């Protein structure tokens, strides 16, 4: 702010002011909220809570089953060398 | 075809579920709130960003 002299800012704005209303008031809000709609315990999606397989690992099962069987042939006999 | 050969659209998950199963025009409603006006004959838009 400058004040300059001899004009000089009013020293306030003063008492010609003209007062335009007595609408200042904000009337209190009184009220009483209720939200009671019956809730049922459930909700349906599509899926919640699963962690999907992204690969799986090769998986299987076992067998195995049968007898000791054979059909042989021979080497013949030889001459011993030393010994 | 401007969406006349299409019963309705939708995106779908696993239960069976639609999370937005719409009409064309009403599938084409929410593209015109992406992009101001519709995208060409047969071209459908979904926004998940």
């Amino acid at each position: 702010a400058l004040i300059n002299p001899q004009f000089p800012y009013a020293g306030p704005v003063p008492i010609p002011g003209p007062a335009p209303t007595e609408t200042m008031p904000l009337l209190n809000y009184r009220v009483e909220g209720r939200i009671a709609g019956i809730q049922q315990a459930r909700q349906f999606m599509p899926f919640l809570q699963g962690p999907h397989r992204a690969v799986a690992e090769q998986t299987y099962h076992a067998i195995g089953t049968g007898i000791q069987m054979g059909q042989t042939f021979n080497q013949p006999l030889i001459n011993t060398q030393e010994g | 075809n401007a969406g006349t050969d299409i019963n309705y659209l939708s995106q779908r998950t696993a239960n069976f579920s639609d999370t937005r199963k719409l009409d064309p025009k009403t599938w084409a409603a929410q593209t015109r709130r992406r992009i101001a006006t519709d995208f060409p004959k047969g071209v459908y838009y979904c926004d998940n960003r």
